[PDB]
Order: structure tokens, then sequence, then C-alpha cells
């Protein structure tokens, strides 16, 4: 027997609680690769 | 709006039960919170503009 | 005081036990308490220490 804990909340980050910590990094990750693909096709001396 | 109406306590945090020092982020919300660290700012660049 | 556990750890050999009975038996001052509600209310002010 010890004592009792309190109902400590959620602290500053607790928004990002749908997802995990490695779904986030490869979100980056799609997130940068996206944008080069374009600026591979886009700006390709369309001549 | 009691028997002693106009006496003016000083209030700081005070130590409760294990005191959640673990709790870094409370224990440092804690302590910008006691003092008037951007109100008092709020005065001073107000007053150096 | 008095108690079975407490004589369980005497007699206990699994040496984490072993280990607490030797803090237990150098826990000064007295961790034992003799009634039940006793050793209750020193947890309910001992702020989980
Ligand atoms: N029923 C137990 C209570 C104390 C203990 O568990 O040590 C006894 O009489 O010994």
């Amino acid at each position: 027997m010890i004592k009792k804990p309190q109902k400590s909340k959620p602290g500053v980050f607790s928004f990002l609680d749908p997802l995990a910590y490695e779904i986030w990094m490869c979100i980056v990750f799609a997130y940068i690769g996206v944008s080069v693909v374009l600026f591979l096709v886009s700006r390709f001396s369309p001549y | 709006e009691g028997n002693f109406k106009g006496l003016c306590k000083q209030i700081d945090h005070f130590p409760e039960d294990a005191d959640y020092e673990a709790d870094t982020a409370e224990y440092f919300l804690r302590a910008v919170r006691a003092s008037s660290i951007f109100p008092i700012l709020s005065v001073i660049l107000l007053f150096m503009g | 005081d008095s108690g079975s556990t407490k004589e369980f750890f005497r007699r206990s050999k699994i040496a984490v036990f072993d280990k607490m009975w030797t803090y237990m038996r150098s826990a000064e001052p007295s961790v034992f308490v003799r009634t039940t509600a006793e050793g209750v209310a020193r947890v309910r002010k001992s702020k989980g220490k």
C-alpha cells in the first residue's frame, strides 16, 4: 500500500497523441521527396 | 466581505504532497507564474518605446 | 510489529527480500509500527516517502 497518485494531465505536445513518433518521422521524409520530384519535372528545360 | 476586510496576503507556490518535481514542465510553469516576468516586460518595451 | 511478515523477511531467503530485511533491520528510525492505522496515516503524512 502506497499513497494515491493524482490525475497528472497531458503536457504541451499532447496534440500529437493520434500518431506514433515514428509515423511523424515518415511524414517529413515523405514531405521532402515529393517536393524535389516536382522540382525534377518542373524546371527540366521544356524546350 | 469578511470579519476583516482589506487584509492583503502575499501568495507564492506551495509544497503539497510529493511536489511533482519530475513535472519540470510544471515546476518551470510554476517558476514563471509567481512573477510578473512578461507583464513587467510588457511595461519595459512600452516604456522603452 | 509482531507480524509474521516481519518474521517472514527475517526468514526469507530471497536475496532482494534479504536485502529488504537487511535494510529493515538497519532502517533507522523504526519503519516498523505497532498497530494498523498507525502505519496508514504514517504513509498518509509521509508524502510518498
Ligand atoms: N495475519 C498475520 C498478520 C501480520 C503479518 O502478516 O505479518 C499474523 O497474524 O501474523
